[PDB]
C-alpha cells in the first residue's frame, strides 16, 4: 500500500487530565495528518492555544530507548535547560514518549516545577499511532483524563508527562516512525519564515540539541548543518551513544581508525562519507562536557551558540539579546574589546531600550558611552508616549479627561498635551516650560510642520544656528518626568539618582503620584493601582526625608540654603512649597525645616490639638488613657507641619519665601548634592551589606560551593 | 541599470529646455493695457446663522439653489439657498466626514472623511428622508475631496497615494489612479468630466485622464501641499490654493506657469479656491481671516473680504457664474457681491 | 532590487515631453479670448443691480 | 518563608561544614610522599 | 625640518567635564612643551 | 569602593589625543564625549582621571616627545625633599 488513505476531516480534539503522577497537568492534544501544512498548525497554535511567537526555538532530538547516563552529570543539563525555558519564551519541540531523553526532560521539567512558579510551552510533536493509548481519546471537546501508569507487557509506549501541548501526525498505519520528521523539519522551517518583533528583520533562532540519538540521528544534524540557514548545534557528551561519537570525533580533526567502533557493522560500514562533512563543519560544532574546561552552564553556552552561528552585525545581536532580556550575555560577547558600533546603531538601541523598560540594559549601554544629553530628541520623547510595548497605564484616559474628550479615534499625543495634563496634577500656580511660548514657537516652527497630517483639516494644531538643539539643558529631569507619567517606578528611580536638584525630583515625584492615584480613585479604576500609586507616594516621600536628613546631618548651612532657591526647571518654587502642596508631615516637620522658618505657642499649641481628638468621644478616661501618647504624637506632627502655615499668614519678595543667589553658589550646590547622594547611596550600600542575615546567606552559598568543589576533589584517585 | 535615473535625468530637461526656449513673451507683456480693479466691494447676501461650530467642507446644489453641510457636528444638513432654510439634516456615524459630493443632476450626496469610506446617500426617497445607500471600502487613506461625473461615478481623493474613480450602484472600483505620491487634498474637475487635476502634498498637480487611469501632465512649480484647487472655466488652464501662502497658476496645453499672487501679508495657507466664470477674477479662502479677490491674469485683488471671523474653509460658485457663496469656521456661510 | 519603478517615470517622462505644449503667444490668446466676449451675463466684475440677481431679498 | 529563615541557614551550614571537616580530615589522610 | 617651531602662548588649559562614562570625571588639563 | 580622589597624573603629547578640538577653552568647562570610534587612529585620552597633562612638541601622531619631560620632572622630584 502507497498512501491511499481514507481521508475523513478529524474529529478529535480537546484537553486531558494526568492521572497517576504528583502533578495534575492539563494538555491540549490534535490528532492530525501525516501530510498536514504547518500553516494551520502555527493558526491553531497562536490562536486556539493563544501561544504566541516563542524568542527561540529549541529542537531536541534522543534515543527512543530508555538509556541512563551518569547522575550528577544530567543535572547540569536540567538546570540549564529550565532556565532557558524560564528566563525567555522558548518552545520545544520533541515527541513526548517516556523513553529516551524525553523522558529525561520531563523528569526535569517536574523537578522546576516543584521549585518555582512559571509555565513553559512544550510540544510534543509524536505520531498517533504510537500511543497504547490511541483509543480512550476519541471524543472532541472533552477533558479525556490519561493513565500514566504502563504495563510492562505492551509494545507500546505512553506519552511522557508533564507536558504542555501534544500534536499527534496521523499516519494511516499504528505504531510506527518516519512519519513525524518531515511535518516537525516543515514546522522548524516555518517558524524560521516568521518575523519577531524586532526591526531588524530577524527571524526565530533556532538551536539544535542531540543527545543519544543513532545513525538516523547522524543523518538529522547533517540536514541541520547542510541547511540554506544554518541549524547550529549542541551536542551532549554524556549520552555515550552516536552523540557522544560524534563529540569524541570533533577533537584532533585534519584518527580514523579509533572511530572502528562496529557501531553496526564494524569498517565495512564506514560513515566517514559523510563523517568528513561532519567535521568539515566542526566550527559550527558546539561541544559540551561538565567538569572540565569553561562555561559548563548550558543555557549560557545555547545561548551563545545562536551567537556564533549569528554572524550578523554586533546591532543585530545586541537587538536579540535585549528581546532576549540577558544583560550578562552582552556583558560577555556583544561588549568584547573591538566592537566598532555603525553610527546610529547605539542610540536605536537605548531608543528601543527605553520604549521595552529594560533598567540593566539601559545602564548598561550608558556605561558604554550613550549620553542621554545627545541621544535625546523631542521626536523620541513623542515616540515614547505613544508606544504600546510595555505596562498599562492611565495617561491615554487623563489626557481625554483633560482635553475634554474631543478626540478622533487614535490620536497621536503631543507634549502640549503632556504639559497641561501636568499643571491640571500640579495646582493652580504652577506654569510647566513647555506651556511657556519659547517652547510654543520651538514646538511650532520645528516640530510642527506637518507632523499630524489629519489635524490640520480638523485643525487642532494651535532657527539660525543652535546647539545641536532639541536639547533640554536637563534631559533627565523630563526623562524623569515621562517615566513617572508611564508608570514606571524602577526606571524612574534609576534617573532620579542621577542629575541635579534631586530632591525637588523626588517632592514632584511624590506629588504627582499621590494625584495620579486620586485620578484612578476617581474613575472606578482596578484598586490596586492606586494603592501601587500610593506606595511610590510613600517612597518617594521617604527618599526625600533620607536624603534631607543625611544632608542636614553633613551640614546645617548649606542644608538650609538648599531649599531657598527657585526652581527653574519646576514652576519657578522653592522645595518647601512643594512639600506643603505634597503635604508631606515629617519633611515639614522635620529639624532643618522647622530652623529655615525660624529666620523669618511651641507648648500649648499641641495642648489644644490634645481635647480636640478627644471631642469625638472611669471608662472614659480608660479611653482618655490609652489614646494619650499616640495622639500626643499626631498632634505635635500636625502642629510642626502647620507651622509654616501659620507663619505664612501672620506676615502676609526677595525673602519671606525664597532666596536667590547667583549661578556659582547653585553649582557649589549642585556639587554638594551630588556628594550628599552618592554619600548615602554608598552608606545604605555598607548598611545593607554590614547585615548578619546577608553573612549568612553568603556562608551558606559560599559552604555548598566549597562542599560541591571538595566532592570534585575527591573524585580523583592519583594514587 | 541605473541609468534609468540618468535618462530620467535626461528627460528631466526638455520641460523646462523647451519651456525656457518657449518663454519668450510671458502674460506680463501680452496684456500690461487692462487696468487695475481698483476698489469693489462685496455684500454678502444670505449668513446661514445656527450651527454650532467649525464647518469643514461644502458643496452646492445644481440648481443654484441649495448645498450641504459639513461641520463638526456631523449633521449633513442640506440646507436651501433661496431662504437660507434646510430640507433635511443628517448626522453622520462619525462626526469626522472631511468632504461633500453634490450629484450633478441633484439627487444623492457623496460623503467621507477620517473614516476612509466613501458614502452615498439617497436625498429624494419615497419616503421623505435621506438613507444612505451604499459605502465605499478600499481607501487606506481619508477621503479628502471628491466629486461626481454623474450619479454613478465618482472621483475620490486618498492619502493612502491612490487616487479612486468609485462606481455607486455596484459599490465595485473598476481602476485606480496610481502615481501620485503627494497626499490629494483636493480634485479639480476639467469640464469635461474626463479629465481632472489635484492639489496634493507633494507640490504636483496631475493632469489625471479618467478614461485611462493615467497621468498625462506634469504640473510642478508650487513649494508646499496643495490644499486647494480650481479649474479655468474654458478647459485650458487651472489655480491652486497650497500652504506656501502663494499662488502659481499653470496651464494645461502650454505647461508653464503664469505669476505670482501673494502678499506679504499672506503668511497662512490657502484653503479654498476659485476662478470667475471668465476665469478673471480669483477667489481664495485662507487660514486666516482675509480673502483676496485676485486675480490669475493680472495679479490684481479687487478687495478684502472680511466678515468671517474664524478659519475659511469651505466655498462654492454657481455654475452660471452669478455670485459666491463662502463659509468658514464661524458656523456661518456668507455670500459675497 | 527594484528596477520597474524607474522605467514607470520616464514611460510617463517620455510621453509627455512631446505633448502639445503650445507657444505661450498662442496661449494667451486662446485664454484671452473668454473675458471681453463673455460681457452681458457676469455680474461680478461689471455687474448691475440686484434686479434678476439669484442672492436679493 | 521555612527555608529562607537564618535558624534554617545556620543548622544546614554547620551540619555541612561538620561533614566537610570530617571529609577533609579523611583527604589529608593519605601521604602519597 | 629641524623642529622650526614658534612661540605661540599655550591657549587650551584648564579643567574639563567627562561625559558618556558613568561617572563625571574631572582633570586640571594644560597644553606644555617638552 | 570607597571615598577620597587620589592623584593621577596623565603625561600626554599633544598630536596624538582624538580631539585636539572641543579643548581649547581657556581655564573654562569643555564637555567630553567618551565614545570614539576605532578607525580613528588617535587614541582619547583615559577617563577616571585627576590631572592631566598636554606635551606638546609640535609634531601631530608621532610617538616619542614626552619620555624626556617625565623623566626630568621624576628628577625634581628626587631633588624635593
Amino acid at each position: 500500500i502507497s498512501k491511499h488513505t481514507q481521508l475523513s476531516p478529524t474529529d478529535a480534539f480537546g484537553t486531558i487530565e494526568f492521572q497517576g503522577g504528583g502533578h495534575s497537568n492539563k494538555a491540549m492534544y490534535v490528532r492530525v495528518s501525516f501530510d498536514t501544512k504547518p500553516d494551520l498548525l502555527l493558526h491553531l497554535m497562536t490562536k486556539e492555544w493563544q501561544l504566541e511567537l516563542p524568542k527561540l526555538l529549541i529542537s531536541v532530538h534522543g534515543g527512543l530507548q530508555n538509556f541512563e547516563l551518569q547522575p550528577k552529570l544530567k543535572q547540569v543539563f536540567g538546570k540549564g535547560l529550565i532556565k532557558a525555558a524560564m528566563t525567555t519564551g522558548a518552545w520545544i519541540f520533541t515527541g513526548g514518549v517516556n523513553t529516551g531523553v524525553i523522558r529525561h526532560v520531563g523528569d526535569a521539567l517536574k523537578d522546576h516545577a516543584s521549585k518555582s512558579r512559571g509555565k513553559i510551552c512544550t510540544i510534543g510533536i509524536a505520531p498517533w499511532g504510537i500511543v497504547e493509548n490511541q483509543e480512550d481519546l476519541i471524543g472532541r471537546d472533552v477533558v479525556r483524563p490519561y493513565q500514566t501508569m504502563s504495563n510492562p507487557m505492551s509494545k507500546l509506549t505512553v506519552l511522557n508527562s508533564m507536558h504542555s501541548h501534544f500534536i499527534l501526525a496521523d499516519n494511516g498505519t499504528t505504531g510506527k516512525y518516519g512519519a513525524e520528521v518531515k511535518l516537525r523539519r516543515q514546522l522548524e522551517k516555518h517558524i524560521s519564515l516568521q518575523k519577531i518583533n524586532t526591526r531588524i528583520g530577524q527571524g526565530v533562532p533556532v538551536v539544535a540539541l542531540i543527545v543519544e540519538g543513532g545513525p538516523n540521528v547522524i543523518s538529522i544534524v547533517l540536514e541541520y548543518l547542510r541547511d540554506t540557514p544554518p541549524v547550529p548545534v549542541v551536542v551532549c557528551d554524556g549520552s555515550g551513544r552516536a552523540s557522544d561519537i560524534l563529540a569524541f570525533g570533533h577533537k584532533y580533526s585534519e584518527v580514523t581508525i579509533q572511530k572502528t567502533f562496529t557501531y553496526t557493522r564494524t569498517q565495512a560500514q564506514h560513515l566517514f562519507i559523510i563523517l568528513m562533512e561532519c567535521m568539515k563543519k566542526k566550527e559550527l560544532i558546539t561541544v559540551f562536557r561538565m567538569g572540565s574546561e569553561g562555561h559548563q552552564d548550558i543555557d549560557l553556552a545555547i545561548l551563545t551558540a545562536l551567537l556564533k552561528g549569528a554572524n550578523a552585525s554586533a546591532p543585530d545581536q545586541l537587538s536579540l539579546a535585549l528581546a532576549w532580556n540577558r544583560v550578562d550575555i552582552a556583558r560577555s560577547q556583544i561588549f568584547i574589546y573591538g566592537q566598532q558600533w555603525p553610527v546610529g546603531s547605539l542610540e536605536q538601541a537605548m531608543l528601543d531600550a527605553l520604549v521595552l523598560d529594560r533598567v540593566d540594559f539601559v545602564k548598561l549601554l550608558i556605561e558604554n558611552g550613550v549620553s542621554m544629553h545627545r541621544f535625546l530628541t523631542i521626536s523620541r520623547l513623542e515616540e515614547l508616549y505613544n508606544t504600546r510595548h510595555g505596562p498599562s497605564n492611565t495617561l491615554y484616559h487623563l489626557v481625554r479627561d483633560v482635553k475634554k474628550g474631543n478626540l478622533p479615534p487614535d490620536y497621536r499625543i503631543s507634549l502640549i498635551d503632556i504639559g497641561l495634563v501636568i499643571e491640571y496634577l500640579m495646582g493652580g500656580a504652577y506654569r510647566c516650560n513647555y506651556t511657556r511660548k519659547r517652547f510654543r514657537t520651538l514646538y511650532h516652527n520645528l516640530f510642527g510642520p506637518k507632523r499630524p497630517k489629519a489635524l490640520k483639516l480638523l485643525g487642532m494644531e494651535d532657527d539660525l544656528d543652535d546647539p545641536e538643539i532639541n536639547h533640554f539643558p536637563f534631559p533627565f529631569h523630563e526623562l524623569m518626568v515621562w517615566a513617572v507619567l508611564m508608570k514606571r517606578q524602577k526606571m524612574a528611580l534609576f534617573f532620579w539618582q542621577h542629575g541635579e536638584e534631586a530632591m525637588a525630583k523626588a517632592l514632584v515625584a511624590c506629588k504627582l503620584c499621590k494625584a495620579m492615584a486620586h485620578e484612578a480613585s476617581e474613575n472606578d479604576m482596578v484598586d490596586d493601582i492606586s494603592q501601587e500609586l500610593n506606595h511610590n507616594s510613600r517612597d518617594f516621600g521617604q527618599l526625600a526625608v533620607e536624603l534631607l536628613d543625611q544632608s542636614y546631618k553633613q551640614d546645617e548651612q548649606l542644608a538650609m540654603k538648599l531649599l531657598t532657591y527657585e526652581l527653574k526647571n519646576w514652576s519657578n518654587a522653592t522645595c518647601l512649597q512643594l512639600a506643603v502642596a505634597a503635604k508631606h508631615r515629617d519633611f515639614i516637620a522635620h529639624t532643618c525645616s522647622q530652623m529655615l522658618l525660624t529666620d523669618m505657642n511651641k507648648y500649648l499649641g499641641p495642648y489644644v490639638m490634645m481635647i480636640g481628638k478627644m471631642m469625638i468621644d472611669n471608662l472614659l478616661i480608660a479611653v482618655f488613657n490609652n489614646t494619650f501618647f499616640e495622639v500626643k504624637s499626631i498632634s505635635n506632627q500636625v502642629w510642626k507641619f502647620q507651622r509654616y502655615q501659620l507663619i505664612m499668614t501672620f506676615h502676609e519678595r526677595d525673602y519671606g519665601l525664597k532666596l536667590f543667589i547667583t549661578d556659582d553658589e547653585l553649582k557649589k550646590v549642585h556639587d554638594f548634592e551630588e556628594q550628599c547622594i552618592e554619600e548615602y547611596f554608598r552608606e545604605k550600600d555598607d548598611r545593607f551589606n554590614s547585615s548578619n542575615d546577608e553573612r549568612i546567606r553568603v556562608t551558606s552559598e559560599r559552604v555548598e560551593n566549597m562542599s560541591m568543589r571538595l566532592e570534585e576533589v575527591n573524585e580523583r584517585e592519583h594514587s | 541599470l541605473d541609468q534609468l535615473r540618468q535618462e530620467a535625468e535626461q528627460l528631466k530637461n526638455q520641460i523646462r529646455d523647451a519651456r525656457k526656449a518657449c518663454a519668450d513673451a510671458t502674460l506680463s507683456q501680452i496684456t500690461n493695457n487692462i487696468d487695475p480693479v481698483g476698489r469693489i466691494q462685496m455684500r454678502t447676501r444670505r449668513t446661514l446663522r445656527g450651527h454650532l461650530a467649525k464647518i469643514y467642507a461644502m458643496h452646492w446644489g445644481t440648481d443654484s439653489r441649495l448645498l450641504v453641510s459639513a461641520s463638526q457636528d456631523g449633521k449633513l444638513i442640506i440646507w436651501d439657498s433661496y431662504t437660507t432654510n434646510k430640507v433635511h439634516a443628517i448626522p453622520l456615524r462619525s462626526s469626522w466626514v472631511m468632504t461633500c459630493a453634490y450629484a450633478p443632476s441633484g439627487n444623492y450626496v457623496a460623503c467621507g472623511g477620517l473614516d476612509n469610506i466613501c458614502s452615498i446617500y439617497n436625498l429624494k426617497t419615497r419616503e421623505g428622508n435621506v438613507r444612505v445607500s451604499r459605502e465605499l471600502a478600499g481607501h487606506t487613506g481619508y477621503l479628502s475631496c471628491c466629486r461626481f461625473l454623474d450619479d454613478n461615478q465618482i472621483v475620490t481623493s486618498s492619502g493612502d497615494t491612490t487616487c479612486a474613480l468609485w462606481d455607486i450602484e455596484t459599490g465595485q472600483q473598476t481602476t485606480t489612479f496610481t502615481g501620485h505620491t503627494g497626499d490629494v487634498m483636493s480634485l479639480s474637475l476639467a469640464p469635461d468630466t474626463r479629465l481632472f487635476v489635484s492639489g496634493a502634498c507633494d507640490a504636483s498637480a496631475k493632469l489625471w485622464d479618467v478614461r485611462e487611469g493615467m497621468c498625462r501632465q506634469t504640473f510642478t512649480g508650487h513649494e508646499s501641499d496643495i490644499n486647494a484647487i480650481c479649474f479655468f472655466p474654458n478647459g485650458n488652464a487651472f489655480a491652486t490654493g497650497s500652504d506656501d501662502a502663494t499662488c502659481r497658476l499653470f496651464d494645461l496645453r502650454a505647461d508653464q506657469e503664469l505669476m505670482t499672487y501673494s502678499h506679504d501679508n499672506i503668511i497662512c495657507g490657502i484653503t479654498s479656491v476659485s476662478f470667475s466664470k471668465s476665469g478673471r477674477l480669483l477667489l481664495a479662502g485662507y487660514d486666516d481671516f482675509n480673502c483676496n479677490v485676485w486675480d490669475a491674469l493680472k495679479a490684481d485683488r479687487a478687495g478684502v473680504l472680511a466678515g468671517h471671523d474664524n478659519r475659511v474653509s469651505c466655498l462654492g460658485v454657481t455654475d452660471d457664474g452669478m455670485a459666491v457663496a463662502t463659509g468658514s469656521w464661524d458656523s456661518f456661510l456668507k455670500i459675497w457681491n | 532590487a527594484s528596477i520597474a519603478q524607474a522605467r514607470k517615470l520616464v514611460e510617463q517622462l517620455k510621453m509627455e515631453a512631446n505633448i502639445d505644449r503650445i507657444k505661450v503667444s498662442k496661449a494667451a490668446a486662446d485664454l484671452m479670448a473668454y473675458c471681453e466676449a463673455h460681457a452681458k451675463e457676469d455680474p461680478l466684475l461689471t455687474p448691475v443691480p440686484a434686479s434678476e440677481n439669484p442672492f436679493r431679498e
